[PDB]
RNA sequence: GUCUACGGCCAUACCACCCUGAACGCGCCCGAUCUCGUCUGAUCUCGGAAGCUAAGCAGGGUCGGGCCUGGUUAGUACUUGGAUGGGAGACCGCCUGGGAAUACCGGGUGCUGUAGGCUU
RNA sequence: GUCUCCGUAGUGUAGGGUAUCACGUUCGCCUAACACGCGAAAGGUCCUCGGUUCGAAACCGGGCGGAAACA
RNA sequence: GCCCGGAUAGCUCAGCUGUAGAGCAUCAGACUUUUAAUCUGAGGGUCCAGGGUUCAAGUCCCUGUUCGGGCGCCA
RNA sequence: UUAAAUGGGUAAGAAGCCCGGCUCGCUGGCGUGGAGCCGGGCGUGGAAUGCGAGUGCCUAGUGGGCCACUUUUGGUAAGCA
RNA sequence: GCGCGGGUAAACGGCGGGAGUAACUAUGACUCUCUUAAGGUAGCCAAAUGCCUCGUCAUCUAAUUAGUGACGCGCAUGAAU
RNA sequence: CCAGGUGGGGAGUUUGACUGGGGCGGUACACCUGUCAAACGGUAACGCAGGUGUCCUAAGGCGAGCUCAGGGAGGACAGAAACCUCCCGUGGAGCAGAAGGGCAAAAGCUCGCUUGAUCUUGAUUUUCAGUACGAAUACAGACCGUGAAAGCGGGGCCUCACG
RNA sequence: UCAUAGCGACGUCGCUUUUUGAUCCUUCGAUGUCGGCUCUUCCUAUCAUUGUGAAGCAGAAUUCACCAAGCGUUGGAUUGUU
């Protein structure tokens, strides 16, 4: 799918439709100290292998998407999550098609 | 086997009658519906919107609650072992009023003016409907007509 | 030939402009059209090919293309049928046929139709 | 014997006929339908409609509410009553447009008694002016406008009788953008050009650009403007006075006429014993006919 | 290849007619339907011969080719080849399935067509002249012998394969209500217009 | 008796052709300066009143087609329940109740609400 | 038995918008003559039947066949 | 998930921000009893696509497209 | 297109019917509309038949089924599925 | 360490296919090419290895799905497997 | 002593299910359409015919304007098909896909503006044990789009497109 | 030559359980499983023999049928083989 680069929709923090600019949000690297990681890194240690399964089937083709959006407004910045369903190839700021042209030459 | 789609076996149900499809009329849509009045469930397929559940089209229910567009039922819904009584969500042009009930109330407002009129007359009427005597023995005149004789076809083997 | 690409260009003349257009295409045929250019709905149409000869002279960009006329006969009244409150026809002896097309033709610019062939 | 035909006998067994009131074109019921349904949980609250409608000799302008048997007018103004007072010529134009609509008002709410609350605008400006209510005093009547078929871009008569009703004290909902003032480019509102049209120096002028330019043009054209002597000027105070003697009169009567007969104007059907004896001698002529051969 | 008839005799399955569904159904044995003399008129053949079968079973496509065949062959014998009309009435439109060499999927492949009947219902028409009435009541006969079950041979009161009965067909288009075209007749109802009325009658 | 505006039911209202239309009206019709639009004032929008029922529209007509409604089909087909009924079966008959649909043959062919016009 | 694939100049071959080439035959050039070579011609209703579509050898349905793979 | 390497006449590869080159190629000429053999010419870049740094990109940088590799792995 | 038989839902009153009156921030041209609330009046108990109903807690065993009329799917058919 | 690069088969293993080509036809000494790198050489065989198969031919017998000898596009023989 | 590699020499363990017996074959393993299905709803088989793990800044949302498939008759090249006109045309087209339903001044096609595919609390339907997910339906509170306006819109005309 | 001495296409009705299928009802705290040898009995859809009828039965040889299972139905090469 493709979807704009900019759209005007609510901004949370002043309560009123403006201007967002949306981007393709990205998982961030691991925290190596959060809880979960700190209890699996210390379950891991000594002898006994592997303490916790490994995914390893892989059914889903595609990831759902969620477009990171931000409000343009400089006294408040709130960033926003947004999700839109699964697509195969996704495009951001695309170009617009038209109906009334030459497919082709 | 069989699937469980929302809309599974109503090829026929929703259809519009024969000649009869296009731009719903527009009465359907300015009769009243006040709160505890009795509705039909039927379902016209032209909607989208606010359709019922196949299982309460043809059922008869009451009306608790009313919106901008639509209705809420409270109709009788026969699970495998038990009824429950099932809230629904329906638009105005999935259903109509109910002339069950309507007539009823008919019966009483003549009945009713019936118990008033007859009080000062000083005689006493008959109020309840009884499941229709016997045929009250008569006479059937033959006016010099004798019934003539009625005899079986010979058979005969047409096709 | 593809889909949706520029293939013709027309036009939609009415009025005097019209009237002495399409003599100024007869005057091509002197007055000529011979059998069977005429619809059965009441209008007709024709062909040519040089251009340059009548009207404006020759241009040295443009080319030698032909064209076609058509046009379209008709009555007052005939514009309810594109009546946008009441639409209506127009009624079947308010028609018109082929037969008053050429009649239509021959009392007003004395052209000459039906070869006898 | 060479084309199927299309609109043979299985075609009408099994064509459905749309609405009649379609089939006449008089009325599109997707718009009706989002113009007239009255939300549910209202029960009888009536919606107003400001019907407006434009005829090739008058403008219709009534107002509605739809009920299951039929549409119920409350009260109505036409143009061709206009000449009662006031105005006698250049109906069915802009101005006139202007004047039924407020007509229309000023009769709705002298027989609601409500005419003295609510006057509207006396004074006659192409500005934007909607009602509002007034605390302790009857609501301010509110109602929509129905167009119709009739194209709703800027400059139409129709959005004149919007801006009459509004004059005369309904609340209709409107923008101010299909009024003849407004500029498209600019996305302004002109405000003086909307009260030159709702006037009348939207003709005046041009019947006062058409003198100077020939005079059998200008009696083809304004015939009815010659007689009655209706010039360029002296237009403007009589709108006044019309829309002056608007607010002071806009009851309407009747005119009392029972001297008729029953002449019926077209032939009763005939009944079957007239068929069946039509056949019968048409048949009995044809056997003739063919018999003397 | 074929079975025996006898393990498709009764109508036991829900007609499976040749569908969309139903694709790849060899062709069915019958495809000549009418024999003779089928250009003959209304009235060359008044006497109309039927066979009709009193069982709710299935003929097979074959069964009546085999069954067409054998009449033909007789009426060309003894009637003549110019003197006969013969049409069968049933066409071979339920396919009949055959699961071939466990029971997985055992949803069975087509592999031939039948017609159903009922008890009331014609096979054979046979249309002839009046003095060949022996001829047709015993080459139906000859064409009984080829199909399953039992059949009676009545011969039609009607005139030809015209629905109308034979006694009174002469009169009625005598007077002019029926009118003869092709190997029917065509219904003249007196509710049309009166130009159809009376470009006949005169 | 009609019509106009807005409608309800949505063909007894539709479709085809022919006849007629008084008065208002509805229309066709004239024109493009303004408003507004199109390649084109054809449509849409606006400004009008010289002409005309020709068309739309209203009414009527057609052994009209459709549609609506009856008869016939027919107590037929079909079907609730019953039998230690018949029949090798396929199916069929009876008892008990309910009960259709073609073809074919008759009748009819818009009713009506609010507001406003005309008709001696 | 089922399944898959294929039926086309005499022979073999490829391939909706009138079947290519090789050899086979005849043939004309070249040569003193043969041989060869070159050239052209002839030659396949495209396995048969039905259907589809403006049109089918080609597409879709049948029937024969022939070869395989399974069974 | 990371580090990445390659993609250009029908086939492969060098390359100049500066008019795409070489070979395997293909057709045609000389060449030659003739074939080889020999040259030579012509045409032919699915420059992997899109952008950008840009005066100026085949290269430089990103985005994808594939092709390939070398590591890592709690839903 | 039409269209049964069998079948499914609702109704057959006192929680109903009819009078008045009050509250509302909802609705609103309006005493509008609607809902709620408060008094009052109505008994011929508003079809047949039968039956006493309402309601709570704890809970075993079972969760391989099979046969018959009739309807019905696959199968040639089956003491088949 | 893995990749990258050399060597290694008396290391494990592998040893197919497609075109064009000789004066009957056939085949292909010869030329080229594809997929992973070669493409079964010398030899041997219906073998303890050959499905079709009781292969075909000769011999042994009156008669031999047996035995022997020969043929080999060998389902699926073969060189320190 | 720690870190990286190699490590079936050795250790522990696992190696789905449904199935006209098991394996091979298929998915009837989560879903959707029509039918089976016996005129409410429900109803099985490795029953039949198919489909899904997507696609879409528009194919979403509003308003406006048009009518579609096909056919007849025409008009230079132009023919069975190019393009223009008239007429007929109940939808015989299109609506992303499977099928069913629904749809005509529509829900289709062409334009204009846009982000209601946004931010929130509950109620309800659907399978259901009346659990959950998913999908959906009527509201209510904000903030908006559109339109002159009534209104309509918190995704796709409805039935699936998911944790 | 002539449908039927002997045959029988297109169709159609059956019987048998000496084939192979389909099913899984009995047996998995076991019914010993292919063939051959040996031995008895039984069936008839009769190969031969008894008694008969029919023929495109001159004789001979043969073929088609009926009552009929009392009697008989072999020795070997190859193969585990049926
Ligand atoms: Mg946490
Ligand atoms: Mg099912
Ligand atoms: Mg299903
Ligand atoms: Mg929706
Ligand atoms: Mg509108
Ligand atoms: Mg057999
Ligand atoms: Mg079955
Ligand atoms: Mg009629
Ligand atoms: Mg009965
Ligand atoms: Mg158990
Ligand atoms: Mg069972
Ligand atoms: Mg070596
Ligand atoms: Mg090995
Ligand atoms: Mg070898
Ligand atoms: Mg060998
Ligand atoms: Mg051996
Ligand atoms: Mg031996
Ligand atoms: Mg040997
Ligand atoms: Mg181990
Ligand atoms: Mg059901
Ligand atoms: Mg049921
Ligand atoms: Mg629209
Ligand atoms: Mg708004
Ligand atoms: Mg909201
Ligand atoms: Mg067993
Ligand atoms: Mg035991
Ligand atoms: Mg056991
Ligand atoms: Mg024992
Ligand atoms: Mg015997
Ligand atoms: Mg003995
Ligand atoms: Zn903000």
């Amino acid at each position: 799918v493709n979807v704009p680069k900019t759209r005007r929709t609510f901004c949370k923090k002043c309560g009123k439709h403006q201007p967002h600019k949306v981007t393709q949000y990205k998982k961030g690297k691991d925290s190596l100290y959060a809880q979960g990681k700190r209890r699996y890194d210390r379950k891991q240690s000594g002898y006994g292998g592997q303490t916790k399964p490994i995914f390893r089937k892989k059914a889903k083709t595609t990831k759902k998407i969620v477009l990171r959006l931000e409000c343009v407004e400089p006294n408040c910045r709130s960033k926003r999550m947004l999700a839109i369903k699964r697509c195969k190839h996704f495009e951001l700021g695309g170009d617009k098609k038209r109906k009334g042209q030459v497919i082709q030459f | 086997t069989n699937t469980k789609g929302k809309r599974r076996g109503t090829r026929y149900m929703f259809s519009r009658p024969f000649r009869k499809h296009g731009v719903v009329p527009l009465a359907t849509y300015m009769r009243i519906y006040k709160k505890g009045d009795i509705v039909d469930i039927k379902g016209m397929g032209t909607v989208q919107k606010g359709m019922p559940h196949k299982c309460y089209h043809g059922k008869t229910g009451r009306v608790y609650n009313v919106t901008q567009h639509a209705v809420g039922i409270v109709v009788n819904k026969q699970v495998k072992g038990k009824i429950l009584a099932k809230r629904i969500n329906v638009r105005i042009e999935h259903i109509k009023h109910s002339k069950s009930r309507d007539s009823f109330l008919k019966r009483v407002k003549e009945n009713d003016q019936k118990k008033k009129e007859a009080k000062e007359k000083g005689t006493w009427v008959q109020l309840k409907r009884q499941p229709a005597p016997p045929r009250e023995a008569h006479f059937v005149r033959t006016n010099g007509k004798e019934p003539e004789l009625l005899e079986p076809i010979p058979y005969e083997f047409m096709a | 030939i593809r889909r949706n690409e520029k293939i013709a260009v027309h036009c939609t003349v009415r009025g005097a402009k019209a009237e002495e257009i399409l003599e100024k295409g007869l005057k091509v045929r002197e007055y000529e059209l011979r059998k069977n250019n005429f619809s059965d709905t009441g209008n007709f149409g024709f062909g040519i090919q040089e251009h340059i000869d009548l009207g404006i002279k020759y241009d040295p960009s443009i080319g030698i293309y032909g064209l076609d006329f058509y046009v379209v006969l008709g009555r007052p009244g005939f514009s309810i049928a594109d009546k946008k409150r009441r639409t209506g026809c127009i009624g079947a002896k308010h028609r018109i046929s082929k037969e008053e097309a050429m009649r239509w033709f021959q009392q007003k610019y004395d052209g000459i139709i039906l070869p006898g062939k | 014997g060479f084309v199927k035909v299309v609109k043979n006998k299985a075609y009408f067994k099994r064509y459905q006929v749309k609405f009649r009131r379609r089939r006449e074109g008089k009325t599109d019921y997707y718009a009706r339908k989002r113009l007239v349904i009255q939300d549910k949980n209202k029960y009888n609250t009536p919606k107003y409609r400001m019907i407006v409608r434009v005829t090739n000799r008058d403008i219709i302008c009534q107002i509605a509410y739809a009920r299951i048997e039929g549409d119920m007018i409350v009260c109505a103004a036409y143009a061709h009553e206009l000449p009662k007072y006031g105005v006698k010529v250049g109906l069915t134009n802009y101005a006139a447009a202007y004047c039924t609509g407020l007509l229309l008002a000023r009769r709705l709410l002298n027989r609601f008694g409500m005419d003295k609350i609510y006057e509207g605008q006396v004074e006659v400006t192409g500005d934007e002016y909607n009602v509002e209510s007034i605390d302790g005093q009857p609501g301010a009547f509110t109602c929509y406008l129905d167009a119709g078929l009739a194209r709703t871009t800027t400059g139409n008569k129709v959005f004149g009788a919007l801006k009459g009703a509004v004059d005369g004290g309904l609340s209709i909902p409107h923008s101010t953008k299909r009024f003849p003032g407004y500029d498209s480019e600019s996305k302004e509102f002109n405000a003086e050009v909307h009260r030159k049209h709702i006037m009348g120096q939207n003709v005046a002028d041009y019947m006062r650009y058409l003198m100077e330019e020939d005079e059998d043009a200008y009696k083809k054209q304004f015939s009815q403007y010659i007689k009655n002597s209706v010039t360029p000027d002296m237009m403007e105070e009589m709108y006044k006075k019309a829309h002056a003697a608007i607010r002071e009169n806009p009851v309407y009567e009747k005119k009392p006429k029972k001297e008729v007969k029953k002449k019926r104007w077209n032939r009763p059907k005939m009944s079957l014993a007239q068929k069946k004896d039509r056949v019968a001698q048409k048949k009995a002529s044809f056997l003739r006919a063919q018999e003397r051969a | 290849g074929r079975r025996p008839a006898r393990c498709y005799r009764y109508c036991k399955n829900k007609p499976y007619p040749k569908s969309r569904f139903c694709r790849g159904v060899p062709d069915a044995k019958i495809r000549i339907f009418d024999l003779g003399r089928k250009k003959a008129k209304v009235d060359e053949f008044p006497l109309g011969g039927h066979m009709v079968s009193d069982e709710y079973e299935q003929l097979s496509s074959e069964a009546l080719e085999a069954a067409r065949i054998c009449a033909n062959k007789y009426m060309v014998k003894s009637c003549g080849r110019d003197g006969f009309h013969m049409r069968v009435r049933l066409h071979p439109f339920h396919v009949i399935r055959i699961n071939k060499m466990g029971m997985r999927g055992a949803f069975g492949k087509p592999q031939g067509t039948v017609a159903r009947v009922h008890i009331g219902q014609v096979i054979m028409s046979i249309r002839t002249k009046l003095q060949n009435e022996e001829h047709v009541i015993e080459a139906l006969r000859r064409a009984k012998f080829k199909f399953p079950g039992r059949q009676k041979i009545h011969i039609s009161k009607k005139w030809g394969f015209t629905k109308f009965n034979a006694d009174e067909f002469e009169d009625m288009v005598a007077k002019k209500c029926l009118i003869p075209d092709g190997c029917g007749v065509k219904y003249v109802p007196s509710h049309g217009p009166l130009d159809k009325w009376r470009v006949l009658h005169s």
